[PDB]
């Protein structure tokens, strides 16, 4: 078998440090060289950083090189990655892969094994609360056709949250949207769900939100105006 | 013996004409020609490409020798071959006309398996090695000239049949038969069928020979030459060079070009698997070369320059001692192939131009009526005819001779090295 | 840097159908190209490695071809999990390796035009201090939508945010919805507040409004 | 000024078949998108089809897909519709437009003048 795990991420503040740790298993990181790969939220692949543990050879990229340092000891096979000035532009997920050595075969198949990702956030700002509000239907319009109602999850930190609708009871129509960075560093979510247009049901409408950083759980009931 | 437009058929009397003078030098041209190519080409041999030309000329020469004497002798006694012994009476002509027949076919069929085998050979690998032996293929002049016995017999069975041309000498297959019986025109028709069918083929088999040959110097030229001269350039970039970003830069070019020039394939051996012992040593040498590659990356990675340049210079001393070989080799069998194929070439041009006159001949004298007087219009017509057929067994080793010829080898050498 | 550049980025296609993506490089990296796969929260995989072999493992119907620095992925027939992002990368040596754009490939449906909706700002928020309104596109197809946001005949290019989800499980469609936030020095002051909405299939945009 | 003709139709026998085409007068279609449309005699205009730039694909209503089927061509600079098994509901009068955009958000401002299909 083969297999590479990461550990070491987490939240840090801007200008903070973080010790990332690549541990390999049922091979010898002696036969090959590893490398370190990130992505960022909703975007694509890119190349961080190179050690070869024989020759002892290190290469790094460009928005990389000069704050990162690559090492490995082979007394207990593993590989580390060590990241000094942070900013808030290397929030992202990061692997771990391996690579064989001239010549032959090992060299002509690149990245055959990767890890399994860890996730760096860099952000100043302290957890918060959800706020919960209404968002009343317009008045008794379409009522032959069908409406709209939801609740608004404002300004929370960190990620995630999770929204149900009348403790679950109803699954179908709802949507709820991926939560949106603001400019303030907070975040917000918004969850709908569409009803036919008969006394907006004959019932009133309850919305749960938990959040388990903070340990709050809020509600909310929405009634037409 | 009395027919208004071959005249010349029982008249006796030769006319003292510069006919035997011509003869005899052209005679004496063609054995010279014979003798001259045979001894240069004994030493050589003590291909089958080349053995097939040394029978092929052995034939031809053994042809003339025999002919020759019978016209010296018919013409020795100032008369016609009609007669010449009181007991030969009209065989002297029908053993003309069949030994000419004879050995007109058996060239003609020599030179088309030539050709074919030359466009296998070059075409086809596996069937080249895998049936064909020179053992084998040295049975073939013997095939062929029973084949033109048992095609040229057909006249003594009676499909056919001969006739004599003036003046007193010439004996040919009969053309025309006063727009008679179906049989002499068949047989005309037949003939020159038959050697309009062997023109072309040998025609088809040279531009498919030439094509092929043309895909394999594409071939060899992309698969190694590009990359050999940006291997070189570069290499030239970085004695030149003075910053790691360029040496960087280069190194990357030249990784790509080892890469691919790998990949590539010698012309010889085409045929032979890739764990052959020469593949796997070609392998070998571009394995090491590109480590030595990997060194001087590394070594330049770090800012130090010198370095990089000293493996640099090592890398052009392992391409030297391990490379060069198979370029040499490559190149020195494109030669070869060239100069082959340009003898078979210019041995078809001169068969099919002076093979043509008399298919044209048989063809527009089949189907056609009297026409036009039969003096002159016919008559040098068809010496003409004649002579066109008899030039092919005079000038056919000459050319040779010029070609083969060392002196005038190295002067092509230089002509073609001179584009 | 080598880059390489990827095409098409949104493919729609749907089962059987047989799907090409074209990579091209600036240089020559000779056969050293390899092909990836993706699923959202996922790592990727490895498919084609030499720009024509195939890894041990992945199916069949997947094959690589390279003509030049030209280089090509096909899909011969599809089957409902390869839905998913496929990556180009070239690599010619440790030191560089570089990685194309993605090509995410969406399932075919018919059209259907967004169904509008509006929303004020409820007295709870009023009463903390901002304003907040809301316009929500629902059940839509293709992806592409525009929505204007007016108040009292002059557009609006402050603050507006808006947010798409994923392809439905059922149905295939997309929702939409997009906020619109002020104070209440700007709410107050103005009257009228409109939401238009455009889309393909829609021979008119489609307006939607409320008075304060 | 920019001009679209659309020429074809006429009284055609039920469970036929037609052919329209859109011409691309003034500043031609460029990298543009074709939109096709009806206009039945006693409703509002329907979307019936669109057809996107060459490498991409082309889109149907919910009804219409099946039977039609939409082509262009770029050398003469026209798109054509293709029609099948036609039905009483089919007629109308149906017009071409274009999008005055390039990321595929439809302005359609540009109508041609229609054109009237006739069935039984």
């Amino acid at each position: 078998e083969v297999q590479l795990v990461e550990s070491g991420g987490g939240l840090v503040q801007p200008g903070g440090s973080l010790r990332l740790s690549c541990a390999a298993s049922g091979f010898n990181v002696v036969d090959f060289s590893l490398h370190w790969v990130r992505q960022a939220p909703g975007k694509g692949l890119e190349w961080v950083a190179y050690i070869s543990s024989s020759s002892g050879s290190t290469s790094y990229a460009d928005s990389v090189k000069g704050r990162f340092t690559i090492s490995a000891d082979t007394s207990k096979n593993t590989a580390y990655l060590q990241m000094n000035s942070l900013r808030a532009e290397d929030t992202a997920v990061y692997y771990c892969a391996r690579w064989g050595y001239w010549p032959g075969e090992p060299w002509w198949k690149a990245f055959d094994y990767w890890g399994q990702g860890t996730l760096v956030t860099v952000s100043s700002a302290s957890t918060k609360g959800p706020s919960v509000f209404p968002l009343a239907p317009s008045s008794k319009s379409t009522s032959g056709g069908t409406a709209a109602l939801g609740c608004l999850v404002k300004d929370y930190f960190p990620e995630p949250v999770t929204v149900s609708w009348n403790s679950g009871a109803l699954t179908s129509g709802v949507h709820t949207f991926p939560a949106v960075l603001q400019s303030s560093g907070l975040y917000s979510l918004s969850s709908v769900v569409t009803v036919p247009s008969s006394s907006l049901g004959t019932q009133t409408y309850i919305c749960n939100v938990n959040h388990k950083p903070s340990n709050t759980k809020v509600d909310k009931k929405v009634e037409p105006k | 013996m009395k027919s208004p437009f071959y005249r010349c058929q029982n008249t006796t009397s030769v006319e003292k004409g510069n006919s035997a003078v011509m003869g005899g030098v052209l005679f004496s041209t063609g054995l010279l020609g014979n003798l001259l190519a045979l001894g240069l080409l004994a030493r050589s041999g003590l291909s089958v490409f080349y053995m097939l030309v040394c029978g092929l000329t052995v034939t031809d020469l053994l042809g003339k020798c025999l002919l020759s004497p019978v016209v010296l002798a018919a013409y020795a006694q100032n008369r016609s071959l009609r007669v010449l012994a009181p007991a030969l009476d009209n065989s002297l002509c029908q053993a003309f006309a069949f030994f000419m027949s004879f050995f007109g076919l058996s060239s003609t069929l020599q030179l088309l398996a030539m050709a074919l085998e030359r466009w296998l050979s070059l075409g086809h690998p596996f069937f080249y090695r895998r049936h064909i032996t020179l053992r084998l293929g040295a049975l073939v002049a013997p095939v062929v000239s029973a084949f033109s016995l048992a095609f040229c017999a057909l006249p003594f069975m009676g499909f056919g049949k001969f006739v004599q041309y003036c003046p007193g000498t010439w004996c040919f297959i009969q053309m025309v038969h006063e727009e008679g019986s179906l049989s002499v025109l068949g047989y005309s028709v037949l003939y020159s069928s038959l050697m309009a069918l062997l023109v072309l083929a040998t025609v088809l088999c040279n531009l498919g020979a030439m094509r092929n040959l043309y895909a394999m110097h594409r071939r060899l030229q992309a698969d190694l030459e590009d990359n050999w001269e940006t291997l070189n350039d570069n290499l030239k970039v970085i004695e030149k060079a003075d910053n790691a970003a360029q040496v960087k830069d280069a190194l990357t070019k030249m990784r790509a070009a080892a890469l691919d020039a790998q990949k590539a394939t010698p012309p010889k051996l085409e045929d032979k698997s890739p764990d052959s012992p020469e593949m796997k040593d070609f392998r070998h040498g571009f394995d090491i070369l590109v480590g030595q590659i990997d060194d001087a990356l590394k070594l330049a990675n770090e800012g130090k320059v010198k370095e990089a340049q000293a493996a640099a210079e090592q890398l052009k001393t392992t391409r030297n001692a391990y490379i060069q070989k198979y370029l040499e080799r490559a190149r020195s069998t494109l030669l070869e192939e060239l100069d082959a194929l340009l003898l078979l070439a210019l041995m078809t041009v001169l068969f099919t131009m002076c093979s043509l006159p008399v298919i044209y001949r048989a063809y527009y004298g089949a189907f056609k009526d009297v026409k036009e007087k039969n003096r002159t219009s016919e008559e040098a017509e068809d010496l003409r005819a004649l002579r066109f057929l008899s030039v092919i067994s005079i000038v056919n080793p000459w050319i040779f001779i010029i070609f083969r010829s060392p002196v005038f080898r190295i002067f092509f050498h230089k002509i073609f090295i001179r584009p | 840097d080598i880059q390489m550049t990827q095409s098409p980025s949104s493919l729609s296609a749907s089962v059987g159908d047989r799907v090409t993506i074209t990579c091209r490089a600036s240089q020559s990296v000779s056969s050293a190209v390899a092909w990836y796969q993706q699923k959202p929260g996922k790592a990727p995989k490895l498919l084609i490695y030499s720009a024509s072999s195939l890894y041990s493992g992945v199916p069949s119907r997947f094959s690589g071809s390279r003509s030049g620095t030209d280089f090509t992925l096909t899909i011969s027939s599809l089957q409902p999990e390869d839905f998913a992002t496929y990556y180009c990368q070239q690599y010619l040596y440790y030191s560089l390796v570089t990685f194309g754009q993605g090509t995410k490939v969406e399932i075919k449906r018919t059209v259907a035009a967004p169904s509008v909706f509006i929303f004020p700002p409820s007295d709870s928020q009023l009463k903390s201090g901002t304003a907040s309104v809301v316009c929500l596109l629902n059940n839509f197809y293709p992806r592409e939508a525009k929505v204007q946001w007016k108040v009292d005949n002059a557009l609006q290019s402050g603050n507006s945010q808006e947010s798409v989800t994923e392809q439905d499980s059922k149905d295939s469609t997309y929702s939409l919805s997009s906020t619109l936030t002020l104070s209440k020095a700007d709410y107050e002051k103005h009257k009228v507040y409109a939401c238009e909405v455009t889309h393909q299939g829609l021979s008119s945009p489609v307006t939607k409004s409320f008075n304060r | 000024q920019v001009q679209l003709q659309e020429s074809g139709g006429g009284l055609v026998q039920p469970g036929g078949s037609l052919r329209l085409s859109c011409a691309a007068s003034g500043r031609t279609i460029s990298r543009y998108a074709m939109s096709w449309f009806r206009q039945a005699p006693g409703k509002e205009r329907e979307f019936v089809a669109v057809a996107r730039r060459s490498g991409d694909g082309a889109f149907y209503a919910d009804s219409v897909q099946g039977r039609f089927t939409v082509s262009r061509d770029d050398a003469k600079n026209t798109v054509y519709l293709q029609m099948n098994s036609l039905k009483p509901e089919d007629t109308a009068v149906y017009y071409c437009a274009i999008d005055s955009d390039t990321f595929y958000s439809g302005s359609y401002d540009y109508w041609g003048q229609g054109t009237q299909v006739t069935v039984s």
